[PDB]
RNA sequence: GACUGCCGGUCUCCGACAGCGGCGCAGCCGCAGACAACCCCCCGGACUUAAGCAUAUCACUAGGGGGCGGAGAAGAAACCAACAGGGAUUCCUGCAGUAGCGGCGAGCGAACAGGGACGAGCCCGCAUGGCAAUCGGCAUCGCCGAGUUGUGACAGCGCACCGCG
RNA sequence: GCGCGAAGCGGUGGUGGCGCCAUCGAAGGCUAAAUACGCCGCAGGACCGAUAGCGCACAAGUACCGCGAGGGGACGGCGACGA
RNA sequence: CAUGUGCGCAGCGAGUCCGCUCCGCGGCGCAGCGAAGGCCAUCGAGCUGCGCACAUGCGACCCGAUAGGCAGUGAACUACGCC
RNA sequence: GGGGCCGCGGCCCCGCUU
C-alpha cells in the first residue's frame, strides 16, 4: 500500500505494483493500439457512418 | 454428339448495356498501354544504356541478320511476344543512328 | 492393452509365443501382452465410436 | 476375391486415413440456433441478412434459373442512385468483381435495390433504433421464388404465325 | 516521381552501372559475416514497396546463402532404402533460398519480427538478401496503425511458419486450377480434408 | 436373424475348412493377379478391366456436356396437374412446352406423344423422329437456347 | 472465530547467457525455456500392397527439426468459366470413387458448379512545399532524437448478477 | 535450384506451339465468422463393473528393474463408525 | 466401417431419397449405341431403407516370425589409443 | 566437358592485381 502510493504518478511503476496478468497479457497491445487505423479508414467510417434501419415488406 | 450440340447452340437473346460507364474500382486503377513514367525510361536508358545481349541483338539487326537476332531473342527472352515486341524496339534504335 | 513395448519371446523358450511384456524387476515383466487371450490385453476387435449407432 | 462382384474401389488402404464422426451434429444446430438468435438480438431492428441480387447461374446445365448472388455491383448501386460505400452501410451487399454484363439483369437488380430502400424506415441512433418496437425481418431479403413453370399457351391457327 | 526513376535504374541490371555496384557491393557483403546488420537500405525504393518505413524500429539485416540445391545429409550416399529414395546431388530445397536468409535474420535478432526480404545480390557462390526486421516493442511500431498488426502474438517467426513473401511461395498456395493441392489453407489442410472418411449419423 | 457366428459355436474351423483354413490372405490382395492367377476370374466376369478404350478427355465437364433427353412419349407429363386438366379440355390451345424449364435438352423419338394434337416444343435438340411426330401433329420444333 | 470456501500474499536452490538483438541509449526493452492434441513451415522413412520385385504403393504418412495461437492457416481473383455467365477464404453437402494418373498393373484420384453454413472487407507505396503538417525518449511543454536515402492519422468498450424453496 | 531474363501492357483459358476470342491484374500487407483440437472443467451414456474398464477404483507412473535410453505391476468390501 | 452384389422384407412408385442445411431441381431411375464424329430406340421398374450371406480395403477370426526402417542410449563388461 | 562465378592490360598466349 506504502509503494503503490509513491509510485503511483510514475512514469514506469516498480514490476510489483502493475497487474501481474500474464507475459502474454502484459505484451499485448492495448485496446487504443487495436483500434488505431489508417486515415482513409477514418475519413470513410466518418463519411459513412453506421446506420440504424429496419426493413419491411 | 459434342460438335453438333455446339454448332447447333443458340444464344438466349439479352440485350447489351449501351449507357453506363464504369466506375473506377478502388485499388484496380490502372492505364495497362501508358504504364510507367516515360521520362523516367527514357533517363533511365539514357544512364544505362543496353543490356549485352540487346547490344548483340543490334549488332544482328544492323549487319541485315533479322531472322537470326529473332532467334537470338526468343532464345534469351524466352517469350515470342516480347521477343517480336524487343526487336521492333530494337529496330527504332538502329533506324534512328 | 497396447501400451507396451511387448514383443514375442520366439520359440525355443518354452513358453508361448504371445507377445511378453519386457524388462525386469516387477511381476508385469514377461507376462502375455498385447492378445484378446491376455490379461491386460487389447481385447481383439476393439469397439469402436465408427459403428452405425443410428438407422 | 471370389465371384462376380464390381471391382473393388475401397480406398482404405492408408493407416492415415481419418474419420469425422457426426456426434456434434444435433449439438452444433443448438449452437447454430442460439447464435443466429444473438446475432438477430444485436442488431434489434436492421435486417439479419443483406440484400442480395438475382444473378443467373453460369453453365448451361444451370442457367436456366437464377439464385442469389454475393452483391450489387457499384454500377448498379449508381443507377438506383447509391453511393456503394452508402449502399454498405443500409443493408446491401456490394460486388466488385462482377460485371455489368445485360440490360436484363441490370435492370433487375437496380429494381431491387429501389424496392429494397422504399422499404426501409431509418432511426436516429441506436437507442432510437432499440426502442422502435418494429418488426425486424427474418430472412432472405426479397428471395427468388422459386415456381414450377407455367406452360404457355397459344391458339393452334396461331402457331403457323408464331412459328412459321 | 523519384521512386520511379529508381524503379527503371534498378531494373537495368546489366548495366555498366549495375555491373561496378554489383561488383562493390557483392564485395562488401561478402567482407561481412553471413548475418550482419545493414545500415540502410541497398535499393530504398525496393525496401518501401515491401513495407519498409525509415522508422524508429525497423531494421534492415543483411543475410548470404551459399547458391544451389542442397545435397541429402547421409553418410556415403546410404539413405538405407529403396534405391528411388538413393538420390544425393540434384536435390532441390522445397523452400527458397531468399526465405532461409529470412531464417538466419529472424533467429539472430529474435526480439524483431521479419517483415520481408529482397534481393540486393548474387555471384556464383552467394546470394545476397536485406531482410526488413520490424522491432514490436518500439513504440514508433506500436502506435503506427500500418505496421502495428506484426507486434500481434499471432507474427512470432512468420519466417518460420512460411508468412513471409518468400517464405510463403513454398506452400503452393494461390487461386484456381493449379492450386488444388492447397484448398483448405495449406498442403496438409487439403491432405487432410482429402483423407478423411464423413461418417455421419444417418448414413 | 443372428449372424452365422451364433450358430458356429461349438465346431472347431468355424467355416473354412480343416484341410483349407482360414488364412490370410491366399491368392493375393485386393484384385491383383488378373493376368496370372485370377485371369479365370477376368476372363469371365471383367474382360473389358485391362487395356486402354478410346480418347481421354482430360477434365471432362459435366455441366458443360449435360445434355439429359426426353422421348417424346413423356412430353405431356412435364404438364403439371393443375394445368394439365385445362388443357386437354381445349382442344384449340397447343401447349408450349419449354423443355429446357423442365431440366431437359434434347428430345427423342420414343413411342407415341400422349395425345394426338399439336404441341410446340422447344428443346436443344430434336432427333429426326421427334421433328416427324411432332410436326406431323401440326406442332412445331423449335431450337430453343 | 473451530472446521471450511473463495481470492490474495509469501514463494529456498537448481533449471532458460561465452548470450543475442532493438531504441541515442544518463537508460529502457525484447529473444532464449516449457507446451507437442489441434495448426503452420522444413526434413523425411521402411515394414506393408503389388501374391516375387526395382517404378508404384504404404505416403507427400510415421518420425525428426523449427514455429504459433486460442484456434491456426487461408483469404478479398493475374479466379472460375465458355453461360442469358458467376464472384474472397474456410467448412459441409455434392460433383465422385468421377475426369484422370498408374510395370494403364496393384492401386491412386481431384476441380467448377448446384445446395448450404458463415459472411466483411481493407491497406502500404508517388501525400504538403506559403516551411514534417509525423514519431521516439526524457530529469517534459522544453530539450534531445528519428526523419527529406521521406515521417504522417480513434471507434469501441464497461458494470451488475439472489437466497429461499 | 541453376542458366537466360521481360513488358507497357501482362497473365490465364485441364495446361504442345501459334493465332484468336474471352477473362483477370502476379511478383507488397492485413482481415472476424463458419473449421480443428488434447490436458482440464462440466454434463451425459442401450459402455466396463476389480483378470473388466485407463497402466492406476488401493501410499500408481508407486513399489520394483535397467549403466542408460527406458521398462513397469500387484493389491477394493465387518457393522447401526454404538458394542 | 466403407463400397458393392444377391436374396428376403418394407415404404412409395415413373419416380424415389427427412436427417449437408434454416429449405437436395444433388444422386439414381423413366433407353440405349459408339473411341469419336455421329446415331437415338421396335424397348425395360425403379429409388430408398432394414436384415442376412458373400467379395474387397482396412489390425480384419485370434496368436506367432526371421527381417526392414526412423529416432534414440550405452566403452561401469570388453577392445584399442592418449594423459 | 560445358556454363555461371560482373577485374584490368597487351600479343589461345603473356603480363597485372583489385
Ligand atoms: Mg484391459
Ligand atoms: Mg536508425
Ligand atoms: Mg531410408
Ligand atoms: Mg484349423
Ligand atoms: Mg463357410
Ligand atoms: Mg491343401
Ligand atoms: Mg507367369
Ligand atoms: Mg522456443
Ligand atoms: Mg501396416
Ligand atoms: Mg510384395
Ligand atoms: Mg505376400
Ligand atoms: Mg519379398
Ligand atoms: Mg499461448
Ligand atoms: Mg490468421
Ligand atoms: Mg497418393
Ligand atoms: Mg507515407
Ligand atoms: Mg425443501
Ligand atoms: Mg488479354
Ligand atoms: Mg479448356
Ligand atoms: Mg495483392
Ligand atoms: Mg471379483
Ligand atoms: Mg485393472
Ligand atoms: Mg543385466
Ligand atoms: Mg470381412
Ligand atoms: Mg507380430
Ligand atoms: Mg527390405
Ligand atoms: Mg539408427
Amino acid at each position: 500500500a506504502e509503494m503503490y502510493e509513491k509510485h503511483k504518478n510514475d512514469k514506469r511503476m516498480p514490476k510489483d505494483l502493475r497487474p501481474r496478468l500474464t507475459k502474454a497479457k502484459r505484451m499485448a497491445l492495448t485496446k487504443r493500439q487495436l483500434n488505431m487505423s489508417v486515415h482513409s479508414v477514418c475519413k470513410r467510417r466518418r463519411a459513412y457512418p453506421r446506420m440504424y434501419f429496419s426493413y419491411s415488406e | 454428339m459434342r460438335k453438333k450440340l455446339r454448332r447447333m447452340r443458340v444464344k438466349y437473346p439479352v440485350t447489351p448495356l449501351v449507357g453506363i460507364e464504369p466506375i473506377p474500382r478502388p485499388g484496380k486503377k490502372h492505364d495497362w498501354n501508358n504504364h510507367g513514367s516515360p521520362m523516367a525510361k527514357a533517363i533511365a536508358s539514357e544512364i544505362c544504356g543496353l543490356a549485352p545481349y540487346e547490344k548483340k541483338a543490334l549488332e544482328l539487326i544492323k549487319s541485315d541478320q533479322e531472322r537470326k537476332c529473332r532467334r537470338f531473342l526468343k532464345k534469351r527472352l524466352g517469350n515470342l511476344t516480347r521477343t517480336k515486341r524487343k526487336q521492333e524496339a530494337l529496330t527504332a534504335i538502329a533506324r534512328e543512328q | 492393452g497396447m501400451q507396451h513395448s511387448a514383443h514375442s519371446w520366439g520359440t525355443g523358450r518354452a513358453m508361448a509365443r504371445v507377445p511378453r511384456v519386457s524388462g525386469s524387476g516387477t511381476t508385469r515383466s514377461g507376462q502375455g501382452a498385447f492378445a484378446n487371450f491376455c490379461r491386460k490385453g487389447r481385447l481383439a476387435h476393439p469397439t469402436k465410436v465408427i459403428r452405425r449407432w443410428q438407422r | 476375391m471370389k465371384h462376380n462382384n464390381t471391382l473393388p474401389n475401397n480406398h482404405f488402404k492408408k493407416t492415415a486415413i481419418r474419420f469425422k464422426t457426426w456426434f456434434n451434429q444435433p449439438a452444433k444446430k443448438e449452437k447454430r440456433i442460439q447464435l443466429r438468435k444473438e446475432k438477430a438480438e444485436k442488431m434489434y431492428p436492421m435486417p439479419v441478412e443483406k440484400l442480395r441480387p438475382i444473378v443467373r447461374c453460369s453453365s448451361i446445365r444451370y442457367n436456366i434459373k437464377q439464385r442469389l448472388g454475393r452483391g450489387f455491383t457499384p454500377e448498379e448501386c449508381r443507377a438506383a442512385g447509391l453511393d456503394y460505400n452508402y449502399a454498405r452501410t443500409i443493408g446491401i451487399a456490394v460486388d466488385m468483381r462482377r460485371k455489368n454484363m445485360n440490360k436484363e439483369t441490370f435492370d433487375q437488380n437496380v429494381e431491387r435495390i429501389k424496392v429494397y430502400t422504399s422499404r426501409l424506415t431509418f432511426y436516429k441512433d441506436r437507442k432510437e433504433a432499440k426502442a422502435s418496437g418494429a418488426a425486424q425481418h427474418i430472412g432472405k431479403i426479397m428471395p427468388p421464388k422459386k415456381t414450377p413453370p407455367v406452360v404457355q399457351t397459344i391458339k393452334v391457327e396461331e402457331i403457323a404465325q408464331k412459328f412459321p | 516521381s523519384a521512386s520511379e526513376y529508381l524503379r527503371e535504374i534498378r531494373k537495368k541490371k546489366q548495366s555498366d552501372l549495375a555491373r561496378y555496384l554489383g561488383t562493390i557491393r557483392n564485395y562488401e557483403f561478402r567482407l561481412n559475416t553471413a548475418v550482419h546488420r545493414a545500415e540502410r537500405p541497398t535499393f530504398p525504393e525496393r525496401a518501401h514497396k515491401l513495407g519498409y518505413k525509415a522508422k524508429q524500429g525497423i531494421c534492415i539485416f543483411r543475410v548470404r546463402i551459399r547458391r544451389g540445391g542442397r545435397k541429402r545429409l547421409v553418410n556415403n550416399g546410404n539413405t538405407r532404402g529403396k534405391p528411388v529414395n538413393a538420390g544425393i546431388y540434384q536435390l532441390k530445397p522445397a523452400n527458397s533460398l531468399q526465405s532461409m536468409a529470412e531464417l538466419k535474420a529472424g533467429k539472430r535478432a529474435g526480439n524483431l519480427r521479419v517483415l520481408n526480404s529482397y534481393w540486393v545480390g548474387q555471384d556464383g557462390v552467394y546470394k545476397y538478401f536485406e531482410v526488413i526486421m520490424v522491432d514490436p516493442n518500439h513504440n514508433a511500431i506500436r502506435n503506427d496503425p500500418k505496421l502495428n498488426w506484426i507486434c500481434k502474438s499471432t507474427m512470432k517467426h512468420r519466417e518460420c511458419r512460411g508468412l513471409t513473401s518468400a517464405s510463403r511461395k513454398s506452400r503452393g498456395l494461390g487461386k484456381g486450377i493449379r492450386y488444388n493441392h492447397t484448398i483448405g489453407g495449406s498442403r496438409k489442410a487439403a491432405w487432410r480434408r482429402r483423407n478423411t472418411v464423413s461418417l455421419r449419423r444417418y448414413r | 436373424k443372428d449372424k452365422k457366428t451364433r450358430k458356429l459355436r461349438g465346431h472347431v474351423s468355424h467355416g473354412h475348412g480343416r484341410v483349407g483354413k482360414h488364412r490370410k490372405h491366399p491368392g493375393g490382395r485386393g484384385k491383383c493377379g488378373g493376368m496370372a492367377h485370377r485371369k479365370t476370374l477376368f476372363m469371365k466376369y471383367h474382360p473389358d478391366h485391362f487395356g486402354k478404350r478410346g480418347m481421354n478427355c482430360t477434365h471432362l465437364k459435366k455441366n458443360a456436356r449435360y445434355a439429359p433427353p426426353i422421348n417424346v412419349s413423356k412430353l405431356w407429363s412435364l404438364i403439371p396437374k393443375s394445368q394439365l386438366e385445362t388443357i386437354m379440355n381445349d382442344n384449340t390451345i397447343a401447349p408450349i412446352i419449354n423443355c429446357r424449364s423442365f431440366g431437359y435438352h434434347i428430345v427423342r423419338g420414343g413411342g407415341q406423344l400422349s395425345l394426338k394434337r399439336p404441341i410446340v416444343v422447344m428443346a436443344r435438340y430434336f432427333t429426326p423422329k421427334a421433328v416427324s411426330m411432332i410436326e406431323s401433329l401440326g406442332g412445331r420444333c423449335i431450337i430453343s437456347p
